[PDB]
């Protein structure tokens, strides 16, 4: 045990952790990989998501070569503060947490050839800008970008440890999503530029799709049923004035209430969503059906034949137009 | 931009433009041989006045937002009150209340004997 | 004789290397663990988590700390914990945790003559617990705490529950307003990650929700309002003000109950049992109001038809509501 | 000044702060007292209360004897971090704060005989389990328990500085209570045994009593007036069927509305409070009045004399029974 | 020369004991205070507190820091404050405070040749303010900040407002939407605790609440509903359904307004003036309904008496409502 | 050769006094600044503040850090920042700021051979912005960020934007939900307090609110509710239950929209434009209900006059509502 203490003391003897390995001689290469233990809730109102990861970095430092009875020293994480480490940060992070219970959630391992493995447990809140034109049939690519803060590409570069698609691994039971479905991830790397120079950036896009069941059984089905109810009036005989008036007024009131209540879970976007267009069209159909009934009732006692013709024409025109509109809308949005 | 118009014993300072960005109006007087001297300051909304020692209990400042005016009423005058008077607007984060450098928009000079 | 004790303690920490675990380079060190659960404050459905306060005690042996000639167990100032090696124990499913720090950091270090260390902490942790709310409020949840070693693999360290099935105390004294703890379970296993195999301890509780609050708050008022809506069918049709007042009041009260309750839960995309019940009650009261409006519109020229339609609604609505209740309580129980 | 510097340097020369005073020889005795500067708000939803205290501890350390021109050294609290202090903690504390603005709110005084006085300013949030069966006419004993975390009764014992009743002192104008009255407090000490051994515990119970005026003028008066309104129906003539139907329906609806708003305010508990019983009985009374009207209407056309007799007898019976019930309820729940 | 100043400061801090106050063992050291108020972020009745941001400046003399040969005042990097003695000033009624730390800790140290130290901090504090809401929303509050020395008694330290009445500036920067500042006051005194006597500075503000549109937004609807309830007196007594409908609708609308209003206002637990007003309006509408009940009771056998009672109610009720309003607004204003 | 770099860096920090500014006792040190705005997250009328994330870069010259024999910029580990002098820059109008610290402190130190120091931080700051809501939601706001030295006066330090109008980048990429950034401006000045004159940099944005959200949120719902209220005029006057149901539902929906509107805003004491519009809509719906009350009142003896009044109101109400909308949208545009 004294042998390992002497080895560590000699390794740290004269070490300067203010300097990256290979300064002035070569680029420092960092191999990184992420294990997602839980993909936490997505907040549409804040346009952000929380993710819990094991973040793993690995690199070569010739100053730490040793020779002893073991080939890998698995050290206490305090040693991490005594050596040089990469200063990786998340570009779109908002307020992250490095867990410190019961101790710093870090691990450091040194291989006898000077390879360092440095792993930490993080909770990252990250911005996911969402465009909600296709809501509630929208899909999103929430990004996570990270890289060096201080070291330009001439000093530090990042690479994925294995094949990029296999370097970001999501745990099988690690899903805290309630409204979205994670379909996969795309892994990439590139170069960003800024007033301080050019930096390497590693990017992961998680592909999320909104579940539609809530909005089908909450907004779409009542709208469809209200439109059908308003169109049933075309089949009542023209003498049945109170029945068709009750139908029209009740369906218009229900449509107005649903339209007002429709925007209760959404962010204050400045544009119109697809559901808004659907609700507008349903309102137009109901209101036009009520105007049609009013016109038919106006002509009932002076030109009954004209009223009958208007009723017969509407009885066919309204359902056909509603069906074509539904076909075009659903073909447009479910195939995009 | 704020335009200040001086009239007027009682002096009226009527301000137009962006009076929301400059919520404080102050009064100054310049002696023939001395620099500008702070007299008093008034908040557009809070109506919380502040006065220099030499004009405590004598000068009064009032504000009305109906036409965006601030009135300085001078009472119990003295021969040591013969200076050219100015009205000025102060920004929200412009610092101390007694220093002319911190006031951006200055009105026209008005003489009093 | 504080001089001799000070000499011994200074001797222990003289050549101590905090960077190396006990038995570094050899067999794994064994760490026993005990928990005394003091309280469970909040079981949150919106946040999908629960809060736990506990006394967490770790037990191990470090032969570098053995001493002789002092027949006492040495309780030391907690700050000596910053100079000794301790296990890097962490909680996998914890979201926010802290050690209590009043008046000092709530930490205990107790050395024993043979080199045994007892290391105690008082910890409050919020831990994530995904809940299935399809049967809410008649749901049963299972919430766990996952205790693991971060850096040391199974070749360096091994966990075990000290005392078998009696390693966790205080479960039987927990009081929860909304739940009752049916059972608790202790598990020990290994988990493999890409960096090796690690020891894992799991402490799980099975929570059963109490239904009395929801019977008092939502179901009983809804049933009473539904019966009130059925009271209209027993009033004559010429009393317009009474029946219209009744219908508008019942409708608005149903809407208020529904919104007030529905705004106490997370935005889950699926339908819960109480949502289905409230939607059915709303449908019933709305149809009663529409029936009355239609009867009132045509009770002048055709009073007999209005009386017959009212009488049939008077009979049809209770039976269909009974069938709806039967189907609901058979489906969810 | 240099004399005091030399005295302080001699006190700290060879002083080991890892060792309690009298280690291996006798028991360290700590005298404790509390000055409550504010008894903060009580939360029924969280079952907790907040308290602001000056916490004062005093003990004897032979290693800190000195002889100098001054009898008491009133030192900067930095010195407190260089000597031994007790590890006192609050057993039922949730999350407390040792105030640090603008400096650590601590004071240390050393007497020439080796006596140390150590005081700190704390805000403690503590758990107070409440039994709400008598709500809103209930009273509670909120406890505050403290003791050593790591030292058993064989090493550290706590005593109250003066007589226990006089050791906890509450400031005159230090009440931040809104809906409670602080009737008094009791002070005690004892032993608690846990897995690590036996420990001395000091306990202070604060007795709180809720004020009722708000609920009297918020719930009870509207309910009583609603019941009286329902009982008004017995005075309308039997010919005025629409009037009595409106009376019954509207009074029942008002009772429903009061109950609905009467439930939003309270915390969630799986038992019935006194208010719950009152609202249930009032609801039963209003419903029974409506049933009585229905009964009178049923016999109206076939047996008018029977309807008149039943109406008159209810007109007399109901106010008397309601008065007796109210007297019983208030006598039971006020002199509890 | 920078090296000469460097060695001057090194000599100043050489042999400096931070554990001892200036003139330790002698006469008390005098500390002058100054406060520059930046803003009052919020005033909360539900939490009974207010948030204040300020520059807090302390002025004292430490003879150990006197230097010669440099006719200049040394503005030093604020980290040097970790090596100097500073007063242990605290705020008694504060609940949560922090020093701003971006980009660095907002702290200032300025030394003067004779040994005078000026020490500045930028502080945001949430301070308690027990508000009496018995006259709410027509109430006037008094909120204070208590500045005290924790460890040093009056034998060691003295506090005074530096500049007298001009020691606190920036009062005109306070912009509260719901309040206006009427006056501020400075107080100096001593406080006796069981450990001795301590200096105490006090800064108090008097807040006046702004009435406008929101005062009307509540009191007017009840008055208007009461007047609608008075509309029943002018409708003939054969319209039993119409008048009964009027009374029930006004009563139920009063109950709905009251319940929703209380669901809206802050959840203070005690009863306010507005509650008493709303209860008075409820009493008036209930008495109007009871009056109609009596009129319906007697009008079939004594129609002339019923007409006289209604005519007198027509006159009496507006009069008594005016008297109620007069008494309320005289008592509360 | 890393040993030479180590020796050079050790020599630069040998005898270095961080308590003294560069050129202490001489001319003021000039500090240049630049900002890259990463995002502007949330703008709150309730709290009168906005949140902003930025890369904040400061440049200055320290002749004590000049080195020779190494033709490279030296990017050093950020902990060297604790061993150097840095400016004491702070933000006046900020309420709570922090430097990001994952995975390490987001700080950058870069030395240049001539002694130039580049010091970079990544900062998320919430900053106060008082808003004028008299023309809401057709309003335009001016939100600023004020940057000042805390301890050093203008005789010690000077600020300037490095690059003029190019010193702030990334503004054109910012996307806000409720607002659009019309313009940004950069100002430099001096500010005098009782303790002297201090340099000040101001960065201001002018925000114009997008109207589409308010069209979708309050304008269209109000119009649709008003039209629904106009539907009553086309139903026969003897359907009392239907038309009273329509009136009550429209009034309730008006109240709900109004309460939501006032919830999303601060409690200002004056009347806003949107308040005027909402009370106009309330007046319209109340007048429609009162029109029905009148028609029902007079129709028993004069059915023709009641039918004529309803028919004329069918035309008059839409026309006057159109006129009111015209006047409203002409007074504010
Ligand atoms: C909440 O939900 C969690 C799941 O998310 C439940 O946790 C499970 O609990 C069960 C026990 O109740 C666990 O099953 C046990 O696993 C142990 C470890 O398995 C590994 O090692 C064994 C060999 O030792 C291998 O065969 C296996 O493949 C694994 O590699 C086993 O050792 C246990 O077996 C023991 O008991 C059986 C009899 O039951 C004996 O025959 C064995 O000899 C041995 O003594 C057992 O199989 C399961 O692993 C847990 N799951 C997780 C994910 O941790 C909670 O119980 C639940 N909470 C409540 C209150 O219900
Ligand atoms: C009252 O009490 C609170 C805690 O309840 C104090 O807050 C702590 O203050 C200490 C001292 O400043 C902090 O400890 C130091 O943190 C430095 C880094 O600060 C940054 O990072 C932390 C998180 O890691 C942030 O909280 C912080 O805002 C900064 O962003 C470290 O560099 C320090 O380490 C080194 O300190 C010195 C050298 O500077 C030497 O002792 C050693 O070299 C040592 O390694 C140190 O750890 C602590 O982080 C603060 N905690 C919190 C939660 O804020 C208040 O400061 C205190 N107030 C007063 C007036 O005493
Ligand atoms: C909010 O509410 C608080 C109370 O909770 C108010 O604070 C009080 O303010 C008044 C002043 O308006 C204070 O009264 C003053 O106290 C001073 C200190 O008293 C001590 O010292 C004197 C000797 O100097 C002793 O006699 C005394 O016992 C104390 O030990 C006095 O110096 C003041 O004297 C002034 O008045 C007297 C006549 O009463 C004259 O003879 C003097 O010359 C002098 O003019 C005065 O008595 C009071 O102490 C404060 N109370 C507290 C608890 O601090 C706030 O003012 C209020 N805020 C607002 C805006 O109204
Ligand atoms: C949001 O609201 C803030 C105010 O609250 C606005 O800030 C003002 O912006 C205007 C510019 O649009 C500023 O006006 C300019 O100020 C410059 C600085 O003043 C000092 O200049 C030197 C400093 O050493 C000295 O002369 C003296 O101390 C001055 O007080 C002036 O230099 C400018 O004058 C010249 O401007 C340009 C050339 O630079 C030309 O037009 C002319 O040459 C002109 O003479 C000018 O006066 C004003 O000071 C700012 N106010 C504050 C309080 O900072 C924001 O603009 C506004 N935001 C938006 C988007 O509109």
């Amino acid at each position: 045990t004294t042998v390992f203490t002497r080895i560590l003391d000699r390794l740290l003897d004269g070490y300067d952790n203010r300097l990256r390995p290979g300064l002035g001689e070569r680029v420092t290469e960092v191999k990184t990989d992420i294990f997602v233990t839980s993909f936490g809730p997505v907040s549409d109102h804040d346009m952000e998501y929380t993710i819990d990861v094991f973040f793993r970095q690995s690199w070569k430092d010739e100053r730490l070569k040793f020779k002893g009875p073991m080939t890998v020293l698995r050290l206490n994480n305090l040693m991490a503060s005594k050596i040089w480490t990469p200063d990786t940060f998340f570009h779109n992070g908002k307020k992250s947490v490095a867990h410190n219970m019961t101790m710093p959630n870090k691990l450091l391992r040194i291989t006898e050839d000077g390879t360092l493995l440095y792993t930490m447990r993080l909770t990252v809140r990250a911005e996911c800008p969402m465009h909600l034109e296709d809501f509630p049939m929208d899909a999103h690519a929430c990004p996570l970008k990270f890289g060096s803060y201080a070291y330009t590409r001439a000093e530090v570069v990042y690479e994925w440890t294995r094949e990029p698609a296999r370097s970001v691994v999501v745990a099988e039971d690690g899903s805290r999503l309630n409204q979205y479905d994670l379909l996969g991830q795309t892994v990439d790397s590139g170069i960003v530029q800024s007033s301080t120079g050019e930096y390497v950036v590693m990017t992961t896009h998680f592909h999320l799709k909104r579940k539609i069941g809530y909005f089908v059984i909450q907004t779409y089905l009542p709208c469809i049923m209200t439109v059908i109810l308003s169109q049933v009036s075309f089949w009542l005989n023209r003498e049945s004035v109170p029945a068709r008036t009750v139908f029209g007024v009740t369906t218009v009131l229900t449509m107005t209430t649903l339209s007002i209540s429709a925007r209760n879970s959404l962010p204050k976007v400045a544009y119109a969503t697809a559901m808004d267009w659907f609700i507008a069209v349903c309102y137009a159909f109901v209101f036009s059906a009520l105007i049609e009934f009013a016109t038919v009732n106006y002509f009932t006692k002076s030109q009954p034949a004209r009223a009958a013709k208007i009723d017969r024409l509407s009885r066919i025109a309204f359902p056909l137009l509603f069906g074509i509109f539904n076909l075009v809308y659903w073909a447009t949005y479910l195939n995009r | 931009q704020v335009q200040l118009v001086e009239s007027g014993l009682r002096l009226s300072c009527a301000a137009s433009g962006h009076t929301f960005n400059y919520p404080i109006m102050g009064w100054f007087r310049q002696a023939p041989g001395k620099e500008r001297e702070f007299v008093g300051a008034i908040s557009w909304s809070g109506g919380s006045t502040s006065y220099a020692d030499s004009v405590k209990d004598r000068f009064t400042i009032s504000r009305d937002n109906a036409k965006n005016t601030v009135y300085l009423e001078m009472n119990n005058l003295k021969p040591e009150d013969t200076a050219v008077y100015y009205c000025a607007a102060k920004g929200r984060y412009s610092g101390g209340l007694y220093y002319p450098t911190n006031y951006d928009y200055w009105g026209q000079g008005t003489q009093v004997t | 004789n504080m001089s001799f004790v000070k000499e011994t303690v200074d001797k222990l920490l003289k050549g101590y290397d905090i960077r190396l675990r006990p038995d570094f380079g050899g067999p794994p060190v064994c760490v026993g663990m005990n928990i005394d659960i003091a309280s469970i404050d909040m079981v949150s459905e919106v946040n999908m988590d629960y809060t736990l306060t506990m006394y967490f005690q770790q037990y191990w042996r470090d032969k570098r700390l053995a001493y002789s000639g002092i027949p006492l167990n040495l309780t030391l100032d907690n700050r000596v914990a910053d100079q000794l090696w301790v296990p890097d124990t962490y909680f996998l499913n914890d979201k926010k945790s802290f050690v209590h720090g009043v008046t000092v950091k709530n930490r205990m270090i107790r050395l024993h003559p043979d080199g045994t260390v007892l290391y105690g902490l008082r910890i409050t942790t919020t831990a994530a617990c995904m809940m299935d709310l399809r049967r809410y409020p008649l749901d049963e949840q299972n919430c766990t705490l996952e205790i693991e070693s971060y850096g040391y693999t199974t070749d360096d360290i091994e966990f075990y529950w000290r005392g078998g099935d009696k390693a966790v105390t205080g479960v039987e004294r927990i009081e929860l307003p909304q739940f009752s703890i049916v059972e608790h379970r202790l598990v020990s296993r290994n988990v493999v990650f890409a960096t090796g195999a690690y020891p894992r301890l799991s402490l799980s509780f099975r929570l059963k929700r109490n239904i009395g609050y929801f019977i008092l708050q939502t179901y009983m008022p809804s049933i009473l309002i539904t019966i009130l809506s059925w009271v209209s069918f027993w009033i004559n049709y010429d009393a317009s003000a009474a029946r219209v007042a009744l219908g508008i009041t019942t409708v608005l009260t149903m809407t208020t109950i529904n919104t007030h309750l529905r705004e106490t839960l997370p935005k889950i995309p699926y339908v819960k049992a109480i949502d289905m019940y409230l939607m059915g009650c709303f449908v019933f009261v709305f149809l009663a109001l529409l029936e009355y409006a239609f009867v009132n519109y045509i009770f002048f020229s055709q009073p007999a038809r209005a009386a017959a339609i009212d009488r049939w609604s008077r009979i049809v609505f209770p039976f269909t509501f009974s069938l709806f209740n039967l189907v609901y309580w058979l489906y969810y129980v």
